[PDB]
């Protein structure tokens, strides 16, 4: 049966580089559990991100929806969806900048959305300088 | 006694049988899904299920604003400004999606349609998300706030100061000028009040309705 | 007064001195004038009110969460101008600098 | 200055001993994750802004909003 | 509905969204075979002199019942080849994009609330 | 169960870690040495060391107590009152 034990085990056959398993809760209505993985190259990635999909299709249901690969087109960043989990296939330095990994454990604490400001209308409705 | 607005007819040449059908049907619905009284003053969280996650369990809170609609399909927008932005959600109540509806703050407002929110400062349209029900003791009238909004530059979405809007919810002394009064008072219409052939009488529709209820309890 | 060139210091920043000098000095006259309420030493609120009353503003349009807002954008380069205009006339009164 | 000086060290115990009871994710990676974390953004600053990283911190040791498995 | 020469608000954490500039980032085109677009729909946008893709993320207009209504028109730049330009979305996004058909895995991934 | 343990051998467990660290090599370390001072090693650095002995030995370590682990010398003798060797 294909679930999060089948994913990881995949994964690791394929030698993937790093692989990280985040389980967000259902309060966060998206997935039970989110997958971020490295790859060497982009050859790699489109090798790890078939490979789980033909392995996906031979084990699902009949009445397990077909998964589409995303962001084939891109070198740097593969994502896979599935009913219960979601895989995201990135090289190392897009992995670093985007750093998904602080974001779901960390939801509204990241430290890149302290950075940001939300907007403020000036009083009285009259721009200054 | 309360009755809910989608259970009076809109004025037609519609069978009353058919409102009949649609009436059992929302009837059952209301046995197995408990539809609170509010009005459109009133804060309201509902519950829901989203078919688009994997039967995961999505709360909003909200302001309603507008109920609109009769029978099955009867509709509730309600409104919220969450993280600078201003949303609004039509739910259907007969929806069998919709998990629960809770009324956080039960209350009315000065106007029966509270649209102009839109156009009122962002202060008035933002709730608490985590904010505690209060419970309003069993024997007492729902209370009425007396709350009127200031509101944005005069570019609006609608032109609230028109009297058929008939909007008593507005500080229009703040933004507009006896001239913009004036102006707007030429769009009276005072002979529209007195019309008593464009009145509609529900009183022995709604007792049919509440022996229909009666029954079905 | 204007006997010394221009080019050598700015329209916006006369506004500012000015105000200065006549906060020292008769006050009550330039707010009556210009129908401001009281006098401060900010030179951004006395440019709001000369553009008011004289009624040369733009409304501009900026898209918020809460919707797009009208807000207004006054000429602040032609305020500049009628203050030091009013100024050098009998206008806004006889007040000495030095 | 943290809320304590052991307190930000106690947050760095409890998350490296969390790290030792991971099952899917690289053990290897999660000690390289909070090594690079807990000194380069949680080194040298000032006491206003060093309370909110431990909170941070905290939000991430509870895990109600996720935890790494 | 968003069309050709609508302006529009960047939900993004991107540099060129937030970054000030004298006019409002403006429809070009809508890839879409009716000029109207939705949510899901692949804009073009003029931002500061340069043309750039970008996903529409909720919009005033009403659509079906249960899915919510923006009070502004917004959108997340995207590159050619797919990927989000900016690293974090603060502004609520409707939960309708994952099953709607396209490239929304990454969007939802950076995306950090739900409405 | 019971395996053949010494004081002797408990030190030569403890440098064998010490040199698999990145931050310290055999050249500068000691049997005698300061981690906060001839070594140089940070308050946080401490901790992973800690770790190292609470999985190699498999006894919990107090937060508490764990502050005062230092200048490895003390960490034998800690560690001493587990399986206590007179010698
Ligand atoms: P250790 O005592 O050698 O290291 C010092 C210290 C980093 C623990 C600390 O005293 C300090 O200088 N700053 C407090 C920690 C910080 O910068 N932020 C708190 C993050 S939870
Ligand atoms: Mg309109």
């Amino acid at each position: 049966k294909f679930d999060i034990d089948m994913m990881v085990s995949l994964l690791r056959q394929e030698n993937a580089r790093d692989i990280c398993v985040i389980q967000v809760p259902p309060e966060m209505r998206y997935t039970d559990y989110f997958v971020i993985v490295s790859g060497t190259s982009t050859r790699h990635l489109h090798a790890m991100a078939f490979y789980v999909v033909k392995m996906y299709k031979h084990l699902k249901c009949k009445r397990d929806p077909h998964v589409k690969i995303e962001g084939k087109d891109t070198d740097d960043w593969l994502c896979v969806d599935f009913g219960s989990m979601v895989i995201h296939l990135m090289l190392p330095e897009t992995r670093e900048i985007y750093e998904l990994e602080k974001l779901w454990t960390l939801r509204s604490y990241d430290d890149q959305l302290a950075q940001i400001a939300p907007e403020t209308v000036p009083e009285d409705f009259i721009l200054g300088i | 006694r309360f009755l809910s607005p989608e259970f009076i007819p809109r004025r037609g040449r519609t069978d009353p049988l058919k409102f009949q059908i649609e009436r059992k049907d929302m009837l059952e619905r209301r046995k197995v899904l408990h539809i609170p009284e509010f009005y459109v003053g009133s804060i309201l969280r509902v519950t829901t299920a989203d078919p688009y996650a994997s039967g995961k369990i999505s709360q909003f809170l909200g302001i309603c604003i507008q109920r609109s609609g009769r029978g099955l399909g009867a509709t509730f927008i309600l409104r919220n400004v969450i993280e600078g932005q201003g949303v609004e959600i039509c739910f259907e109540l007969y929806n069998p999606r919709v998990q629960e509806i809770q009324v956080v703050k039960l209350e009315k407002r000065l106007d029966d349609s509270l649209l102009y929110l839109r156009d009122a400062l962002p202060e008035y349209s933002t709730f608490d998300v985590n904010m505690k029900p209060v419970v309003q003791e069993p024997n007492q009238k729902v209370p009425v706030n007396e709350l009127k909004v200031k509101m944005k530059p005069k570019p609006w979405s609608k032109r609230w100061e028109r009297p058929n809007f008939n909007i008593k919810g507005i500080r229009f002394d703040l933004c507009l000028t006896e001239q913009q009064m004036k102006e707007a008072q030429k769009w009276n219409q005072p002979w529209l009040e007195f019309d008593m052939m464009r009145e509609y009488d529900t009183s022995k529709i709604e007792a049919a309705i509440w022996k229909e209820i009666e029954a079905s309890k | 007064c204007g006997t010394v060139l221009d080019h050598l210091v700015g329209e916006e920043t006369m506004a500012d001195y000015l105000l200065y000098t006549l906060n020292k000095h008769q006050r009550f006259g330039y707010v009556q004038h210009y129908g401001l309420g009281s006098a401060c030493d900010n030179v951004e609120r006395v440019l709001k009110s000369v553009a008011v009353k004289l009624g040369k503003t733009q409304k501009v349009k900026v898209l918020t969460g809460t919707g797009n807002v009208n807000i207004i954008q006054p000429n602040y380069p032609a305020a500049a101008r009628d203050f030091l205009q009013t100024f050098r006339r009998g206008l806004l009164g006889s007040v000495m600098l030095d | 200055a943290p809320w304590s000086r052991e307190a930000v060290l106690s947050l760095y115990r409890a998350l490296l001993r969390q790290g030792r009871q991971l099952r899917y994710t690289d053990r290897d990676f999660y000690f390289a994750s909070i090594r690079r974390e807990f000194r380069k953004n949680q080194k040298l600053e000032d006491a206003e802004a060093r309370e909110r990283q431990l909170e941070k911190g905290l939000v991430f040791l509870n895990g109600k909003l996720g935890r790494i498995i | 509905a968003i069309q050709k020469m609508t302006r529009v608000r960047v939900v993004d954490n991107s540099a060129l969204g937030n970054s000030p500039y004298h006019r409002a980032p403006r429809c070009i085109h809508v890839y879409k075979k009716n000029g109207v677009g939705k949510v899901g729909d692949q804009i073009l946008l003029a931002i500061k002199g340069q043309k750039k893709k970008a996903l529409i993320v909720g919009h005033c207009m009403p659509g079906p019942r249960m899915t919510p209504r923006f009070d502004s028109n917004n959108v997340v730049l995207i590159e050619d080849n797919g990927n989000p330009v900016g690293t974090r979305i603060k502004t609520p996004i409707p939960t309708s994009l994952r099953k709607r058909e396209g490239e929304y895995s990454k969007v939802l991934a950076i995306a950090q609330n739900f409405v | 169960d019971m395996p053949p343990l010494t004081l002797e051998g408990i030190q030569d467990r403890v440098l064998y870690v010490l040199k698999l660290y990145d931050k310290i090599d055999p050249e500068k370390l000691s049997v005698n040495s300061h981690f906060m001072k001839d070594l140089g090693l940070d308050s946080l650095d401490q901790v992973e060391i800690i770790m190292a002995m609470e999985d190699e030995f498999g006894f919990e370590i107090p937060d508490i107590d764990a502050e005062k682990l230092m200048c490895p010398q003390e960490i034998v003798d800690y560690i001493a009152d587990k399986k206590d060797v007179y010698e």
